[PDB]
């Protein structure tokens, strides 16, 4: 139901810091990939 | 003559007179009718 | 075989000379293929009958001072009673309307079936029971008659829209007035006819 | 070589730069020029991303819906719909300082919140919901609808369930079922679910899926539809002084024809609308059943196609032909679609705030002022969109030995006259407007306003007399008894709809003057010009007379050189770019046009737009300098007020502009000489050159430069107006 | 008093705005001496204001809650409100004089291109040839129409330049 | 050979080739070359091209007489 | 690397290997032409598209074409 207080102190870390940087790292290992 | 008549006879010089007689003929208007905006004879 | 002339020394057309009611015409050079010229000459023929009926209910009510034309269907905007010189025949207007709808569509459909492209101008047989168009000679200026007394009917009902757009008057007033005051009153004065008199 | 991220491309796998990076993102959802790629799987591959596309749809009105029930003011805005300010979202920022999270606290929030302008508080309101909870299972809901989505799409794209061509290519059928079924029974059930919920929730009863099957919508109870008394429903209807949230001054009314607004609400009528939606959903169903399925009755598309052929070649060999090409080429197919959806939200924006449908929605400017703009800002993109995709079909997918002496053949032999006339009347258009404003501005400048050329806009406004408004005076239809159009519909809806007209405080046929004459033209001269480039890219598609072999170059290529004078800027692609800075002028008109009139409308000050809209002194002054003054003070030494994000965003617009100037004046050589020289200072590097870049380095690509800077020219344009009227129209209203 | 607009004689805007004019051209014309040339020259400045404002009425102008004269584009409307003279008959006289540059310029195209190198001929003009073709142009479209009829106004598909489809 | 492959020299001709910038211009024929290769006709046109060249080669077919 | 095509159209008048910086054309006999000679591309894979050869072709329309795609480092003239 209603979210706990302490949600945007963790959601918004998380797709602003840790959601992206595991994004970019999925990414360059995806765009070096070799044979 | 001649040669200097065609200098003359170039674009930018008959441009050049073509504007000077339109501005001065546009000009004379204006002055001697000063602001008119609808035609009323 | 040309009755006449719109102009006289016009441009003959090529194409309209074998026609019932040759009076060259078609300046807009319209109907050259003759698949759409057979189809626009059964189109006004239609549309020649539909005036002819038309003019007939337009001025046989008002010359036995029935009531305006205009004013004819004003029964219905709610309901009311409608008559037919004096027979108060008590028809709601769903059923006219259906009735109506539904042998217009038949007859439509009986026409469009035909299949037969002398008969889609001129059927004959059942639709002719006097049978006067025996006479091929008869029947080619009785056909330049009817053609003649149709376009005379549809611009009499032009007439007739126009009028009752532009006054409120009937046919027979509008008439009356034409003949009592011609100069003092004509389409001129309506003042809505042509834009500034 | 050959890296595996571009597995759709095998000659872009093949290239050992950054390049194939962006071009491995550019040409993502190109299908068509990929490796090895068949029709059957790029149909399969539409519908996978069709279905995707639903999903992100559905998952994102989910989050709309959920965080507008928590951290909002849902039933704080219901209660009280004139004052309160709704919420969009709470803001949780670490790098807000403290008199910033102060100063961010409206509403009656706990914390830093966003004032919500998309306007879906009113629209929820006007549905019928009221409770959070109602919000919540919505958006549970319309997630489990997205997931639903995402699954089916992964389902059909999987092995012996992905459809067939001819599936596909039953153009029939699909047109039938979404034309009945999509269109229709979809209008039904919302018009069922309007009469059910939403009249009874705008005259105080409660109507949920708890008392579902109890409450009878009509008191008649659905006699009179099978007895053919429709009458009956539209008997009595909700009063002048009815409350929107109450049963005060209520009625029993689904279905009537009250055309006009509500006098508490300023809104379209809920039986009206629901009416509409009700004949709209026969209207539907009853003309969505005409096409030729497996069954013996129908409409064949191609029948009617070949036989609608104009006698005595006045069209050559008409609409045939027409069927395999529109079934074939996909991108026209998608050039259509997005024409008519362009049109639609274009026609959806010129009619929300002359009529509108959601309650208290006309008293929120803001909220009307950013969906007026948003809704004008995608037709126009759609619009472009598809004119792009009709130059791709012409450079792709068009056969001419299929389509000889067709329409299409027809316009693209006279596509010279066309361009032509387009491009006299686009000249015609901006001559005579820019010298009526110049003229305007110098006769204002000396003086003496009076000589300034004031043409009445006397069409428009002959127009609106013939439609009831009697403020022109005038004596033609709607305006005197007499006429035939005033004595009918005398007791149906022209009691409302002239009382609704003939105010001046909405924004219902507004009164047109010369300033309203002379933008309205500037707006015709915008869209004329975007159309003259749109066409002439589309009909120059395949081939011009510098290049006639411009279908073997694809749809979007650079150039061909210096040669024959020079060829840069030749792509359809590139006339598409082109069009996109006109279609940003165009809206950015007709956007200023709308925000200035209305602003002037709100304040009161119609004489300030009718005697400063003539001259572009006003529109810079009285608009662009008059009203940015509180947009300007968002943050400052003294302080800050709640603007300051619009204003930091207005800043943050005007730079992404001058990147895309940056993006779009200089072009590949200096940047990639400049490269080579960052190359040779990398090479040569003592404790750094241990690093090495596993892709060469290079500059982007001509194309590729065009399209960042329009994306970058685009979205500074797009923020900086959005900062622009929200700041403006939010900081003096409410 | 079409429009819901009033005569610019009967509207008092356009007087108040006449009155304002009036009044800052004395406020700068009372900073100078009677015995000099800005003196005159504001004096003429004015004189020339007040016969514009006299002549803006008096002659059909209509103003709309500003003072600021409107002009009727729609021709019917204008002839019978006598609003002809706003735009009807300049638009007319614009048609007339740009028919004239037209007609001249296609006959110094027509008339220097059967000679040896027309390029020098466009670009040193024959300046008694354009002056002829200059006082030629009266009946620009007695000739205009009178080529349509002969057909040598337009030319056929055939000898015209094209693009490739 | 018999008579000429093409037409007769200094005549004007109509370039009938779609894809060449002289369609439907009216060119003067310099040389028609006799051994047979693809394009024997020489055409001089007065306007020039964007590549600046006023000449061109075209076969046979492509060639009209002036309408 | 781009794809370098010659039509018939051409005169053998060796302009656009002159104008070629990157040694891509060639001259191979013929007998379609007066001077017997005819434009040829063995070292396409050399090819940047720099549409050289375009400006130098002196026939109406172009006897050579240069179409680009899939840049490789020759193709892309990267001295890295
Ligand atoms: C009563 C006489 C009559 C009239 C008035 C028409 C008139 C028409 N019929 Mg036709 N028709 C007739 C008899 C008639 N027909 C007959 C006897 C038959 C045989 C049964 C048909 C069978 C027939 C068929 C089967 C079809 C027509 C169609 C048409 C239309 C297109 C005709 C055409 O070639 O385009 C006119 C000629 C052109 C060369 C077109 C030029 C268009 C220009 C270039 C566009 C200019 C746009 C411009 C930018 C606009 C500026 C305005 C600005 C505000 C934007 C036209 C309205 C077609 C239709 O339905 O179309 C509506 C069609 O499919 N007719
Ligand atoms: C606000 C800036 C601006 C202005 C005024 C123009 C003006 C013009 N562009 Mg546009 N354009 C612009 C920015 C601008 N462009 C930008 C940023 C882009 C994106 C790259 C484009 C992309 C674009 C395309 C793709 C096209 C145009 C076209 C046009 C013409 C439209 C025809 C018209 O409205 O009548 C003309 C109206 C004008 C205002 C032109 C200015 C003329 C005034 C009156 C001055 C004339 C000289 C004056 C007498 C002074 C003489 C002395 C002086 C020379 C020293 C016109 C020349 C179209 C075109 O060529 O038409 C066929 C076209 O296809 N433009
Ligand atoms: C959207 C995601 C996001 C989030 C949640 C944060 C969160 C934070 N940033 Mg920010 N930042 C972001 C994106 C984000 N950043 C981006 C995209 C940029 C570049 C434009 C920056 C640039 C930036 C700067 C320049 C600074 C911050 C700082 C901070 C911290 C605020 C000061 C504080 O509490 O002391 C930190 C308290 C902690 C408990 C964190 C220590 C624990 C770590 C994670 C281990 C906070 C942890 C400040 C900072 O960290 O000071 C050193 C600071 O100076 N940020
Ligand atoms: C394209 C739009 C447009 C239009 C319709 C007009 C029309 C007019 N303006 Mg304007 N003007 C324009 C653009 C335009 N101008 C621009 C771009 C500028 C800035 C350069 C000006 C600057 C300007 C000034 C400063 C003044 C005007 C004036 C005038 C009047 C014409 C006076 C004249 O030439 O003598 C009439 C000349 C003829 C009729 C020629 C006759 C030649 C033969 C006999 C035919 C007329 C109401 C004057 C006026 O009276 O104000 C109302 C005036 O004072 N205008
Ligand atoms: C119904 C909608 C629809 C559909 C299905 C398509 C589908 C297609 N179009 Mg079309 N198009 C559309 C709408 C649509 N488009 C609209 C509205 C426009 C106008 C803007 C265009 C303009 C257009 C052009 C000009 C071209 C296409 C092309 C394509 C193809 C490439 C797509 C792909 O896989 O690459 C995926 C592509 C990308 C991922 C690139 C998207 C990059 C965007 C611009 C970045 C977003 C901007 C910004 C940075 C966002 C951040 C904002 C910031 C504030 C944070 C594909 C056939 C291309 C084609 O057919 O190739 C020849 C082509 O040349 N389209
Ligand atoms: C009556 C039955 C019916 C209904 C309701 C739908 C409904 C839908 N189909 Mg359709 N479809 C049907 C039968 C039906 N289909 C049949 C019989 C075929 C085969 C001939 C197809 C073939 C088909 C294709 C090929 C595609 C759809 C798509 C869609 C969606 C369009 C997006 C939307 O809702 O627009 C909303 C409109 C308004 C709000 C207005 C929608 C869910 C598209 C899709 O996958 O979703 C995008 C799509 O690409 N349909
Ligand atoms: C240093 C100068 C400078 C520059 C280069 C910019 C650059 C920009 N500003 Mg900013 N601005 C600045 C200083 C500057 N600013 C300052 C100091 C202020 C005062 C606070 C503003 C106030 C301001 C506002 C209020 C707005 C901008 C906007 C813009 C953008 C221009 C939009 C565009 O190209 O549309 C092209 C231009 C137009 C479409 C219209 C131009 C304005 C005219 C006068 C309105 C009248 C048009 C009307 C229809 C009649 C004309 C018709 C025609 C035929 C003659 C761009 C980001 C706008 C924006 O973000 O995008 C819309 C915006 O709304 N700026
Ligand atoms: C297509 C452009 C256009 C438009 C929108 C109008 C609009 C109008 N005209 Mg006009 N008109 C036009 C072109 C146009 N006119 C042209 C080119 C002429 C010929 C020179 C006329 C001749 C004309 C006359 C003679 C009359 C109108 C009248 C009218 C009004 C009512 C028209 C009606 O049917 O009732 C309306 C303001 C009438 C009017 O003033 O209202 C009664 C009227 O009497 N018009
Ligand atoms: C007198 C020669 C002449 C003539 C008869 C035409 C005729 C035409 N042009 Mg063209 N035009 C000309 C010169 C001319 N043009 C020049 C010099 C230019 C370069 C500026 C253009 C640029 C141009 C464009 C960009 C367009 C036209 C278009 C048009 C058509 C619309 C009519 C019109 O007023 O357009 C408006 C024309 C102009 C605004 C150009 C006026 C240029 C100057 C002011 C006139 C020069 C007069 C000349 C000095 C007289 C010489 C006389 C001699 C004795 C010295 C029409 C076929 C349009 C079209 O395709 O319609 C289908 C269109 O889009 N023209
Ligand atoms: C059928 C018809 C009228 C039908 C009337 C009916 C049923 C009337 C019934 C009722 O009235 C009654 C009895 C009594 C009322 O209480 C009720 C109603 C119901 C109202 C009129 C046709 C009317 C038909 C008309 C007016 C036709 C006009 C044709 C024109 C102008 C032709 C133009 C061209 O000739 C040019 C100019 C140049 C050429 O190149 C080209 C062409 C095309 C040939
Ligand atoms: S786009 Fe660049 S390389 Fe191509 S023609 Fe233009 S300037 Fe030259």
């Amino acid at each position: 139901f209603v979210p706990p207080a302490w949600a945007p102190s963790l959601f918004v870390p998380l797709t602003g810091l840790v959601l992206p940087a595991i994004g970019m790292a999925w990414a360059f290992t995806y765009i070096q990939k070799e044979k | 003559m001649k040669d200097f008549t065609t200098y003359l006879s170039t674009a930018p010089v008959v441009g050049l007179g073509w504007a000077i007689f339109t501005s001065g003929l546009l000009i004379e208007i204006n002055r001697f009718f000063p602001d008119p905006l609808v035609f009323s004879f | 075989q040309r009755a006449g002339n719109f102009a006289p020394g016009s441009e003959p057309k090529e194409y309209l000379n074998d026609l019932p009611g040759n009076f060259n015409f078609d300046p807009l050079e319209l109907g050259k293929e003759k698949g759409t010229l057979q189809r626009y000459r059964e189109a006004e023929l239609i549309h020649c009958r539909w005036a002819m009926l038309g003019a007939a209910g337009c001025l046989a009510v008002e010359v036995l001072g029935l009531g305006n034309w205009y004013d004819a269907p004003l029964w219905a905007v709610t309901g009311d009673k409608p008559t037919w010189f004096g027979i108060e025949v008590p028809f709601d207007i769903a059923t006219i309307l259906g009735v109506e709808v539904v042998a217009m569509a038949v007859a439509e459909g009986l026409r469009n079936d035909n299949q037969d492209m002398e008969k889609r101008l001129y059927p004959g047989g059942a639709f002719d029971p006097l049978g006067f168009s025996k006479d091929p000679k008869s029947f080619e200026d009785k056909k330049l008659k009817e053609l003649k007394n149709g376009r005379l009917a549809m611009v009499a009902c032009l007439g007739f829209a126009g009028q009752h757009a532009a006054t409120g008057k009937p046919i027979l007033e509008a008439l009356g007035d034409h003949l009592s005051s011609p100069f003092f009153n004509n389409f001129a004065t309506n003042g809505v006819s042509v834009p500034g008199v | 070589a050959t890296k595996l991220f571009p597995k759709f491309s095998q000659g872009l796998a093949q290239d050992p730069s950054t390049r194939r990076i962006w071009y491995g993102l550019a040409t993502a959802h190109d299908f068509e020029s990929h490796d090895g790629m068949t029709e059957e799987n790029l149909y399969q591959k539409i519908f996978a991303s069709h279905f995707g596309q639903l999903a992100i749809i559905f998952l994102w009105t989910s989050g709309n819906l959920f965080h507008v029930a928590w951290q909002g003011n849902f039933e704080q805005w219901v209660t009280d719909p004139i004052h309160v300010r709704p919420i969009a979202h709470a803001i949780w920022d670490p790098h807000f300082g403290q008199p910033a999270v102060e100063a961010f606290t409206r509403g009656g929030a706990s914390g830093p919140v966003n004032i919500a302008t998309s306007g879906v508080y009113q629209w929820w309101y006007t549905i019928g919901l009221r409770s959070n909870q109602e919000l919540y299972v919505s958006s549970v809901f319309l997630a489990l609808v997205s997931a639903v989505f995402l699954f089916a799409g992964w389902l059909h794209l999987q092995p012996n369930f992905q459809p067939s061509l001819s599936w596909f290519k039953d153009a029939e059928s699909r047109l039938n079922h979404h034309l009945s079924g999509l269109f229709g029974v979809s209008s039904l059930a919302w018009t069922g679910h309007l009469v059910h919920v939403a009249i009874p929730e705008s005259r105080g009863q409660h109507v949920g899926w708890d008392n579902f099957l109890s409450v009878l919508p009509h008191p008649q109870g659905l006699t009179p539809f099978w007895s053919g008394n429709w009458a009956a429903y539209a008997q009595n209807p909700d009063t002048a002084s009815h409350a929107f949230g109450t049963a005060d001054g209520s009625g029993t009314a689904i279905l009537t024809f009250l055309g006009g607004f509500h006098p508490q609400t300023q809104s379209l009528w809920l039986s009206d609308m629901a009416h509409h939606h009700l004949a709209i959903a026969v209207l539907f169903i009853v003309a969505g059943h005409m096409y030729r399925t497996n069954f013996g009755i129908g409409h064949r598309l191609e029948a009617i196609l070949e036989a609608h052929t104009p006698p005595a070649g006045g069209l050559g060999a008409g609409h045939k032909g027409l069927f395999h090409t529109v079934n074939n080429s996909l991108h026209f197919q998608l050039g259509l679609a997005l024409a008519s959806v362009g049109t639609i939200t274009s026609l959806v924006a010129q009619h929300m705030y002359s009529l509108p449908p959601y309650a208290y929605l006309a008293v929120d400017f803001t909220t009307q002022a950013s969906l007026y703009t948003h809704h004008q800002y995608i037709a126009g993109f759609i619009m472009c969109g598809a004119f792009a995709h009709g130059a791709i079909f012409f450079i792709r997918d068009y056969d001419p030995e299929q389509n000889k002496g067709n329409v299409l053949a027809r316009v693209l032999d006279h596509k010279e006259a066309i361009i032509s006339h387009l491009s006299w009347v686009s000249l015609f258009l901006g001559f005579h407007t820019l010298g009526l404003y110049v003229h305007n501005d110098v006769v204002q400048a000396f003086g003496t306003p009076e000589k300034q050329i004031l043409i009445e806009p006397v069409f428009a406004q002959w127009i609106q007399a013939a439609q009831g408004k009697s403020l022109y005076g005038f004596d033609l239809l709607l305006a005197s008894s007499s006429s035939s159009a005033y004595s009918a519909g005398q007791s149906l809806w022209l009691p409302g709809w002239l009382e609704a007209i003939n105010n001046n405080q909405n924004s219902l046929f507004l009164t047109i003057g010369p300033g309203d004459f002379l933008v309205h033209h500037a707006i015709a001269l915008g869209l004329h010009t975007t159309t003259l480039i749109l066409v002439k890219g589309a009909l120059d598609a395949r081939g011009s007379k510098l290049m006639p072999d411009k279908k073997d170059f694809g749809y979007s290529f650079p150039c061909d050189g210096p040669g024959r004078g020079g060829t840069c800027d030749i792509s359809a692609y590139d006339a598409f770019y082109l069009a996109v800075f006109w279609m940003l002028n165009t809206i950015g008109w007709v956007t200023f046009y709308w925000h200035w009139k209305h602003l002037t409308l709100w304040q009161g000050n119609v004489s300030q737009f009718d005697e400063s809209s003539t001259y572009l002194m006003g529109w810079l002054r009285d608009y662009l300098w008059l009203n940015s003054s509180q947009l300007i003070n968002g943050y400052n030494p003294f302080g800050m007020n709640s603007l300051s994000v619009w204003a930091w965003t207005f800043l943050f617009g005007h730079l992404v502009y001058a990147t895309g100037f940056m993006f779009l004046i200089s072009w590949r050589g200096y940047w990639q000489e400049l490269i080579e020289t960052l190359v040779w200072a990398h090479e040569k590097t003592p404790l750094a050159n241990l690093v090495y870049w596993k892709d060469k380095p290079v500059a982007l690509s001509i194309v590729q430069a065009r399209l960042v800077g329009l994306a970058h020219f685009s979205v500074g344009y797009i923020f900086t107006y959005a900062a622009f009227l929200i700041a403006s129209t939010s900081g003096r209203f409410g | 008093d079409v429009a819901g607009l009033t005569p610019c004689s009967e509207s008092k805007a356009y007087n108040k705005l006449e009155r304002k004019e009036l009044k800052t051209l004395e406020k700068r014309l009372k900073k100078y001496e009677p015995g000099s040339a800005p003196y005159l020259a504001l004096q003429a400045t004015k004189e020339r204001t007040q016969n514009r404002f006299k002549n803006y009425a008096k002659a059909g102008l209509l103003c709309g809650n500003d003072g600021l004269p409107h002009l009727i584009s729609d021709p019917g409307l204008a002839l019978r409100f006598n609003h002809a003279g706003e735009v009807f008959i300049p638009t007319f006289g614009f048609l007339y004089v740009a028919g004239y540059i037209g007609h001249v310029g296609r006959q110094y195209i027509i008339k220097s291109k059967e000679d040896a190198k027309p390029t020098d001929k466009e670009i040193i003009l024959d300046v008694p040839l354009a002056l002829q073709l200059a006082f030629q142009g009266w009946a620009w479209p007695l000739a205009a129409i009178q080529e349509l009829r002969n057909g040598s106004l337009l030319e056929k598909d055939e000898n015209i330049t094209v693009s490739p489809r | 050979k018999k008579k000429e492959v093409g037409p007769k020299r200094g005549s004007l001709v109509k370039v009938l080739r779609p894809e060449s910038y002289w369609y439907n211009q009216v060119g003067k024929v310099v040389s028609v070359d006799q051994s047979g290769i693809r394009y024997p006709v020489v055409v001089r046109f007065e306007n020039q091209n964007y590549a600046g060249v006023s000449t061109n080669n075209y076969a046979l077919d492509e060639v009209t007489d002036p309408p | 690397a781009h794809v370098v095509k010659i039509y018939d159209t051409c005169i053998g008048c060796t302009q656009c290997v002159r104008a070629c910086p990157l040694d891509v054309l060639e001259m191979v006999p013929w007998d379609g032409c007066k001077a017997a000679q005819m434009a040829s591309s063995p070292r396409t894979e050399d090819c940047v598209g720099c549409k050289r050869c375009e400006t130098a072709c002196p026939t109406d329309f172009l006897s050579v074409r240069v179409y680009l795609g899939n840049e490789s480092t020759r193709s892309l003239g990267l001295a890295y």
